[PDB]
RNA sequence: GAAAUUGUUGAAAGGGAAGGGCAUUUGAUCAGACA
RNA sequence: AGAACUGGCGAUGCGGGAUGAACCGAACGUAGAGUUAAGGUGCCGGAAUACACGCUCAUCAGACACCACAAAAGGUGUUAG
RNA sequence: GCCCUGAAAAUGGAUGGCGCUCAAGCGUGUUACCUAUACUCUACCGUCAGGGUUGAUAUGAUGCCCUGACGAGUAGGCAGGCGUGGAGGUCAGUGACGAAGCCUAGACCGUAAGGUCGGGUCGAACGGCCUCUAGUGCAGAUCUUGGUGGUAGUAGCAAAUA
RNA sequence: UUUGCUCCACACAAUAUAGAUGGAUACGAAUAAGGCGUCCUUGUGGCGUCGCUGAACCAUAGCAGGCUAGCAACGGUGCACUUGGCGGAAAGGCCUUGGGUGCUUGCUGGCGAAUUGCAAUGUCAUUUUGCGUGGGGAUAAAUCAUUUGUAUACGACUUAGA
């Protein structure tokens, strides 16, 4: 009919589904743009923590 | 030689219907190389044989053939009617079909 | 060896089976008219099973006849198959279900004596 | 009249390449397009795109998972094209497309083999001159689509390749020529010609 | 209404006794058989004198043709019609070979710009425009200009398989 | 010693029901008629 | 909501109008061959991506009776008068 | 005239859909082509009608034979038939060498109600024809009585200290 | 778990098939412009020529294509080898060398074909699998149970164990 009163949703839509993840190591779904001018070099790192 | 071929390639295309009835007793035939129905007059009486394989052999072969005869053209571009011994299974929409140069007339 | 007759036709060979005697078990096959007021059946909309009705009917000149072409009769006994001794391309016995075998074989002997058909020889037979 | 019929899809108007394809399968005839990217569209590239935008609101409210679903690409805005030209839910109409590829750019096998064109779906022929239209490539990029420069950069590679080989083909007709020429005026030849060879 | 020919119609309303011999009356009809040029005739007349049909009566029907068919000619035409909303006289200016084609592109024309149907329109005069510079429509003047010639670009052939291995050519 | 309903065996089909109509392919099955 | 005359639906399937009681066509025994209606013939889909003269370009074009809506007013867009 | 402004509503979305721009749009014209249980011709069913035919020595005179037209249907009327329990008659009917009953994507006759056969199971009785008779035909009635499912190996089997 | 797996080869058996029956025959780009030839001052260049459809081009004769001889060419092509190189967009294919060998309808010869009876697809393709045989080749893991708690309603997850 129309709330009454107006607040925000709860929570972000942008992070469904709200599921396990499928790996206990979350991937790197990007890396920094390359510049082949810089010498040769890792762009991440492992560790624990 | 290579070709061995004494029939002309055709396809079967659709059962004679209309809009939302069709009618499994005649088929439309597509034959290459006719556009019009004055060309497809030349194939009128001509005999067609869809042939077909079948995993049980009967009287000697694994290769059956249906029988039928092109009846009167249908339309403005060739296409052409036929009858057949039985009617044409309907998987065969799109398959191909011989027609033959038999009764000859030249 | 029956008398000529016209090639038999037969119109439907299809059974007619009683409306929803597909859908639930207490609908028997058995023909049955609809009469419900809103029934498709009973109004023939494109699409549902046709209805028996007299154009189906066959040839006066081949109904009744079996593929031999000879129409069947009933028989209990060697008396009821002697009817037929003067019509045996025309008629073709059958002997009755509830005939005993050891009388099945007379009753078949007297058939081959007359040139009588049988429909049904091996019925019960001692082999 | 062949096995397999690639079409060159550049400079085609999508819906008429569209009908015709459709028919085609339906027929029985082996379908693959090649070039999606340089599809056609009649209209101004503001127009299309809009009306791109329409079909991108359409979405199933529970679940837009369900619901209708938006290709970016080219190729399967193409398909979207022809699929609604079949009676796809049937079997007859999942094995009529079965018989169909489309791409963008032209991959293996496909460039090596010939490609045909369909007049009576072709843009400079059918389009009026001055009348404004659109680049599939461009209109799906707009949309999302990733790959047109990866398709751009192929395609210039691919083109270069394939000027050699033409290359060496026009001179490699030209030494038959020069043959087919001493030929000429010969005996057997002056048969062929009143034969109309 | 279709492919036309043009008649001469001639009528009059019956005899009598006080009255034999009355006038005699004559329309050139474009129509595409005698029976819809017959009828146009009555529907005129009607619109004229104190007659019809079944007062009156066809004297005669003739078609006429035309005297010079292969010399192009520049024709002056007038028109009555009707529109949505009033009724409109005009004139157009039509080049062709024949009155009776002349005709058939004028409804064509008056079907295409002023969406009027054959019903709605009356031929008024159909006439051979003989000096040019009574020409006064400039859609046709522009064909009257020395030694006119001009080219058709963008040349398209009907292709006649469905597939072609070449890429066509609109040269010209 | 029926039916509903059930177990096993055998055969078949099954991308959000099933079942039905006209037609034919394929499998299985079967009457008749030849002399 | 209420009358008039006829024709229909109700009691009626069939072809068309995608769909639909009433509109269009046409009224039904079982079948073969033929030809049509109303309606169609790019593809879906049987059937000319037929012929012919114009008109129309829409950053919310338009697309077929019943029928699934649009008006006053206004445009130096374009057309013919 | 066409187009444009004027032109605002609620889930995402409908010239039926795809898509179409010298159209696959709008107005008009010309051919061809597709297809209804309709029209034309033919066979077969039935209905109504009009004819013909008692002459024995063979078989249906309610018969046989020729001919023409017609066929939608709720409520409803009438007609000709199918099936069940009992009754009179008849077939000197069937049967322990297997009656009745039951089973059976085996056969055959009938437009259909239904009828007939084979095979298996079974164990004492039963059927054709003329006729008599009625407690004579089921899908329904929140029908009656009995039986049985999916629900489902599911809700649950957790108050009162152990 | 009674001799298993894998690649290549042939063999028998199956099973199939959305539909072989001479060839899917490769620039790009423009369309109010281009292709090809040719020259040159190498250019938005000169000159010539073509289109108006693939109605083309290529292939195509021989028991479905048998057995044989020769000549002229030195060409063509099938096959298995071998040399050098290319192609990653899905390369999985293209090109090149060299010897061998078959066919050659480029031409000229010898022999064969019937009775499949006047037609009957008259059977010539390519799917997947199964079983033995013998030429190479290769000799694991996952799961239950146990265990961790970075995990967990149960499954699942994540650890650990010769
Ligand atoms: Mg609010
Ligand atoms: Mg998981
Ligand atoms: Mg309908
Ligand atoms: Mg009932
Ligand atoms: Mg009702
Ligand atoms: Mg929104
Ligand atoms: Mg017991
Ligand atoms: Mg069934
Ligand atoms: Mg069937
Ligand atoms: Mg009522
Ligand atoms: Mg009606
Ligand atoms: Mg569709
Ligand atoms: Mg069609
Ligand atoms: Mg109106
Ligand atoms: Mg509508
Ligand atoms: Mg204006
Ligand atoms: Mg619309
Ligand atoms: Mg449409
Ligand atoms: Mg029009
Ligand atoms: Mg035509
Ligand atoms: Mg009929
Ligand atoms: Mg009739
Ligand atoms: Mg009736
Ligand atoms: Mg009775
Ligand atoms: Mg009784
Ligand atoms: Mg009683
Ligand atoms: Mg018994
Ligand atoms: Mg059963
Ligand atoms: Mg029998
Ligand atoms: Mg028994
Ligand atoms: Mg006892
Ligand atoms: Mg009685
Ligand atoms: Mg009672
Ligand atoms: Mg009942
Ligand atoms: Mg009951
Ligand atoms: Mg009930
Ligand atoms: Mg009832
Ligand atoms: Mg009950
Ligand atoms: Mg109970
Ligand atoms: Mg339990
Ligand atoms: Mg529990
Ligand atoms: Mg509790
Ligand atoms: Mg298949
Ligand atoms: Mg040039
Ligand atoms: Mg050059
Ligand atoms: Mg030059
Ligand atoms: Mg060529
Ligand atoms: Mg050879
Ligand atoms: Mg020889
Ligand atoms: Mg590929
Ligand atoms: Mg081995």
């Amino acid at each position: 009919s129309h709330r009454k009163y107006e607040a925000p949703r709860h929570g972000h839509l942008g992070f469904l589904p709200r599921k396990r993840a499928a790996s206990i190591r979350a991937r790197v779904k990007a890396f920094p743009k390359d510049d082949r001018s810089k010498p040769v070099a890792l762009t991440s790192f492992l560790g624990y923590k | 030689a290579e070709s061995h071929r004494l029939y002309v390639k055709g396809k079967h295309l659709s059962y004679q219907r209309s809009k939302r009835v069709n009618n499994p007793n005649v088929s439309l035939i597509k034959i290459e190389g006719v556009a019009t129905p004055q060309d497809a007059q030349f194939y009128l009486g001509k005999r067609i044989a869809y042939v077909y394989r079948a995993s049980k052999e009967v009287r000697g072969s694994k290769i059956r053939v249906m029988w039928g005869k092109v009846t009167r053209t249908h339309g403005n571009s060739g296409v052409v009617r036929a009858t057949f011994r039985n009617n044409l299974p309907a998987k065969t929409f799109g398959a191909s079909v011989r027609i033959f140069l038999y009764p000859s007339n030249i | 060896a029956s008398l000529p007759h016209p090639k038999i036709v037969k119109k439907h060979t299809k059974k007619f089976k009683r409306h929803h005697s597909d859908r639930y078990h207490r609908v028997a096959e058995n023909w049955r008219k609809q009469k419900g007021i809103d029934s498709v059946v009973r109004r023939r909309f494109r699409g549902n099973i046709s209805q028996p009705k007299i154009g189906y009917g066959s040839n006066k000149k081949t109904k009744f006849l079996s593929p031999s072409g000879h129409k069947t009769f009933l028989v209990a006994n060697v008396k009821d198959l002697e009817t037929l001794t003067m019509h045996t391309k025309t008629y073709a016995a059958e002997i009755a279900h509830n005939i005993s075998a050891k009388n099945r074989v007379v009753i078949l002997a007297r058939a081959k004596a007359l040139g009588i058909k049988v429909t049904n020889p091996k019925g019960r037979l001692a082999l | 009249v062949e096995p397999v019929v690639v079409i060159d899809g550049k400079g085609h108007l999508v819906g008429r390449l569209a009908s015709v394809v459709a028919k085609q399968l339906l027929n029985g005839q082996k379908i693959v397009v090649v070039r999606a990217e340089e599809l056609n569209i009649s209209g101004e590239f503001f127009r299309n795109k809009l009306k791109y935008h329409d079909f991108l609101r359409k979405a199933t409210a529970f679940n837009k998972t369900r619901g209708p679903f938006h290709f970016r690409a080219p190729s399967r805005i193409f398909y979207k094209a022809l699929r609604g030209m079949v009676s796809h839910k049937t079997a007859r109409g999942k094995a009529a497309l079965e018989r169909l590829k489309v791409f963008e750019g032209i991959p293996p096998p496909y460039d090596k083999k010939k490609r045909v064109v369909v007049p009576q779906a072709l843009r400079v022929l059918r389009l009026k001159p001055g009348r404004k239209y659109t680049t599939l490539g461009k209109l799906s990029t707009s949309v999302g689509w990733k790959y047109e420069d990866v398709v751009a950069k192929l395609e210039a590679k691919r083109k270069v390749s394939s000027a050699e080989y033409y290359a060496k083909k026009r001179a490699f007709t030209k030494k038959v020529a020069s043959a087919n020429a001493t030929a000429a005026e010969s005996d057997v030849a002056k048969q062929l010609a009143a034969l109309g060879y | 209404m279709a492919h036309f020919k043009e008649y001469q119609v001639i009528g009059r309303r019956l005899p009598t006794e006080s009255v034999p011999e009355p006038k005699l009356f004559r329309m050139r009809i474009f129509a595409s058989n005698e029976v819809i040029a017959k009828s146009r005739y009555w529907y005129f007349l009607q619109k004229l004198h104190k007659v019809k049909k079944a007062s009156g009566e066809i004297v005669s029907i003739n078609q006429i043709n035309e005297a010079h068919p292969t010399k192009v000619k520049n024709f002056g035409v007038w028109v009555r019609y009707d529109s949505r909303s009033g009724t409109h006289n005009m004139y157009k200016e039509i080049r062709d070979v024949s009155r009776v084609a002349a005709v058939e592109t004028l409804y064509q024309d008056m079907a295409a710009r002023h969406r009027a149907r054959f019903r709605s329109i009356h031929i008024l005069k159909v006439a051979e425009i003989e000096k040019t510079a009574d020409v006064k429509r400039q859609y046709v003047k522009q064909f009257l200009t020395k030694d006119l010639k001009f080219p058709l670009p963008h040349r398209v052939q009907k292709s006649t398989k469905t597939f072609s291995y070449k890429r066509p050519s609109t040269f010209y």
